[PDB]
């Protein structure tokens, strides 16, 4: 199982993708209040924790950020 | 103890150089700086730029940061540019509610040099939120000896220059336009065959520096 | 809730169906947080006479 | 009248079809240009166009800090405005991004095959750029004090450097130029340079106005380290009223970037700055919006007012050009130029043109005295109109 998933972040990890940069963090409760799919976890279909980056189009999107690197460690 | 000093008036005294004197002094990191001067491309990403070096700036107390060219991040005005330069203005305003204290007033050092005193941050003006706010008036008669002294100590002291004289011939002329002068001073010096700058040669340095020009309209002139 | 949409908070909705997946609860700008926490003053909060 | 009438009616309907033929006419095939041997080229070109990965876009790199679990990234920035990490498909290396340098990237991978050279603001300025001049002072409008000024300026510090350092002195290499357009200031200090002896190059600040906010600062620092790598040139900024000029601090129109790179250009200029017998000139062709910083005395030395030729030295000016075409010697032109006021040296080469032209109407082939008259009264009279009130600007 673990090099299963091993092998399908680092295909995401590979380019193109998006830089920008992070104004703010904000770490909200994991589970807000909501059941939908998967299971209770930091990221899925049931978000807890954010960051809010400011990119550079000046467009502002708040995302929930991986587990491999928190949104408390960013 | 002081929160700082804010300097303003016509400039030409040598704003710049009196901010670098009292730096060397202290041994205090001097950072000329100024507000939105770090803008790569666009806008948004030279937001963060600009706003960055100002706290980096603040920071590695004790410190003394020269801003140049205030008025664009004082918006006294009713418009603001809206790019990089509103970041930089928020985090001057904010600073300074912070810096009330004795603690960060000594460390953290702020000096200014802008053009006129009303294009300058609405709360600075509000209160003596920097101790002793100083005006540097038109050039004085003790001012004029002592710009020409400094000067004859960097080329040469000559018998022929005598100070008191020659604060009284010339009126209105403050210390780059007299760097300007000294410099003229040696030109003509070089013209003679000499070293010396004469005190004819400082007399003469000061009108080719103005607006004015040989040939004059005038036939007293 | 129906509640979790009131004029001016925070929301996420998916991207590719536009449909409520979860509460975002509103930022605080750091502006406003510095404006509440700090007193500008050095000087007594209960009088100054004659004042 | 009445026949005719009819064939007007018909003819407006005919035009109308014919307007949409004129496509048609020039060429239904869709082509521009091909020769036999871009046959060749085709099959090569059919690759690229088949692959997404090319075409190349262009980006730029604004700093360089990123190098995070790979060989180096770094954010280069292509013009949608959005920011992007590089990949090797030659290399990557500190040396092969930096801060300036722009990049070739893929639309659907971002790996590089190339860097640019750094910025697109010095290649385009090149062609704008001439080099070494060959003008003199007759061609100015003759001798003239301000002539004589930009030698002290010029001449003196360029050819024997050495005495003003051993004095103790800083040599003076800045001047700032103003009067009313037409007063031959930028040919004037291309004048003196000729025989002094050392390069020239036209700067021109509104020729380079690539926006994208605050971009325009990073361009005055380009022009600048330019000049700067000449040694031994003089660098003339034209039109730099703006982008480098006055500032809007009363403003109420959502500018900032004639303010920005004003920023950028008094803090590089101010304090010190390291030339070597590199002169900087400013022409300011608005009386109207004027910089301070720039304009008071101190590193750029000197001011000089700019003044149309004296009696002299445009007599002698026209006389060059009146002996190259037909006039009649003897030539009343003398006459006329102490009658009238203060005349530059565009002016009196226009009387030749235009009196060239009367006496072509008169039918002579030979342009005559009277011809000279007319062409005097025309010219005067033109210059003069201009105002702008300044006893209003005096007062306040």
């Amino acid at each position: 199982k673990i090099k299963e998933n091993s092998e399908k972040i680092k295909v995401n990890k590979t380019l193109p993708y998006l830089v920008s940069n992070v104004i703010e963090l904000l770490d909200v409760d994991p589970n807000d209040q909501e059941e939908d799919g998967a299971n209770i976890d930091l990221d899925s279909q049931r978000k807890g924790k954010c960051a809010v980056i400011k990119t550079s189009t000046r467009q502002t999107y708040f995302l929930p950020v991986i587990g491999l690197v928190d949104a408390e460690k960013l | 103890p002081p929160k700082g000093v804010l300097m303003y008036g016509p400039p030409g005294t040598g704003k710049t150089l009196l901010a670098r004197a009292c730096a060397a002094q202290t041994k205090a990191t001097f950072l000329k700086l100024a507000g939105p001067q770090l803008v790569q491309m666009f806008i948004g990403d030279g937001a963060k730029l600009v706003r960055d070096a100002f706290a980096l700036a603040k920071e590695k107390a004790p410190s003394i940061i020269f801003i140049d060219e205030l008025d664009a991040i004082g918006t006294k005005r009713f418009d603001s540019e809206k790019a990089g330069d509103r970041e930089v203005q928020r985090t001057m305003l904010e600073l300074l509610n912070q810096l009330d204290g004795f603690q960060p007033n000594t460390q953290v050092k702020v000096i200014a040099a802008t053009n006129r005193v009303d294009i300058l941050d609405p709360a600075l003006l509000r209160s003596g939120r920097l101790d002793r706010k100083i005006e540097f008036p038109m050039p004085n008669e003790e001012a004029r000896a002592r710009i020409m002294q400094i000067h004859s100590r960097k080329m040469n002291v000559s018998p022929d220059v005598n100070y008191e004289e020659l604060a009284r011939c010339t009126d209105d002329f403050n210390g780059a336009q007299c760097k300007a002068v000294c410099v003229e001073a040696g030109m003509i010096a070089l013209r003679r065959g000499a070293t010396e700058l004469t005190h004819e040669d400082y007399m003469e340095g000061i009108l080719e520096v103005q607006a004015k020009k040989k040939a004059n309209l005038q036939y007293y002139a | 809730d129906k509640s979790k949409l009131k004029p001016g908070t925070r929301v996420a909705l998916d991207m590719t169906t536009l449909t409520i997946m979860r509460y975002l609860p509103r930022e605080v700008d750091p502006l406003v947080y510095n404006m509440s926490h700090e007193d500008p003053g050095n000087v007594s909060y209960s009088e100054i006479g004659g004042l | 009248q009445s026949t005719y009438s009819r064939q007007i009616k018909q003819v407006e309907d005919d035009i109308q079809q014919l307007l949409k033929k004129i496509n048609e006419l020039t060429g239904i095939k869709e082509s521009d240009t091909g020769l036999a041997p871009p046959a060749l080229w085709d099959l090569a070109a059919d690759k690229q166009t088949l692959q997404s990965e090319q075409p190349l876009q262009v980006a730029r790199c604004t700093k360089i800090i990123n190098a995070d679990s790979e060989d180096p990234k770094y954010i280069i920035n292509v013009k949608q405005f959005a920011k992007f990490v590089v990949d090797l498909s030659d290399q990557v290396a500190p040396t092969d991004i930096e801060e300036g340098m722009r990049v070739g990237v893929d639309r659907n991978k971002y790996q590089i095959h190339i860097p640019l050279p750094p910025k697109i603001d010095p290649t385009v300025t090149m062609m704008q750029v001439e080099e070494k001049p060959d003008v003199t002072y007759s061609d100015v409008g003759g001798c003239k004090e301000q002539i004589e000024k930009l030698r002290e300026v010029v001449e003196t510090p360029l050819l024997h450097p050495e005495r003003f350092v051993n004095l103790g002195i800083e040599p003076p290499k800045g001047v700032l130029l103003f009067g009313p357009p037409g007063t031959g200031k930028t040919l004037c200090a291309r004048a003196v340079a000729n025989r002094t002896d050392a390069c020239f190059i036209p700067v021109i600040g509104s020729e380079l106005v690539q926006k994208y906010v605050g971009e325009g600062a990073r361009m005055v620092r380009e022009l600048f380290e330019m000049a700067r790598t000449k040694k031994a040139c003089l660098i003339f900024f034209d039109e730099i009223d703006a982008i480098g000029g006055a500032r809007f601090d009363d403003g109420a129109g959502g500018d900032n970037e004639v303010q920005r790179t004003m920023l950028e250009l008094i803090n590089q200029l101010d304090g010190f700055d390291p030339r070597g017998n590199i002169k900087v000139l400013m022409a300011t062709n608005r009386p109207d919006t004027l910089d301070p910083a720039l304009m008071r005395p101190g590193r750029l030395d000197r001011k000089i007012e700019f003044s149309l030729p004296d009696l002299e030295g445009r007599t002698h000016i026209f006389k060059i050009h009146a002996r190259s075409m037909s006039v009649e010697r003897d030539i009343r032109f003398e006459l006329l130029a102490r009658l009238c006021p203060n005349s530059t040296g565009a002016e009196i080469r226009s009387v030749c043109t235009e009196a060239g032209m009367f006496a072509i109407r008169a039918r002579r082939k030979i342009a005559t005295e009277k011809d000279f008259l007319e062409a005097v009264n025309k010219v005067i009279k033109s210059y003069a109109k201009f105002s702008a009130t300044p006893r209003y600007m005096t007062y306040n």
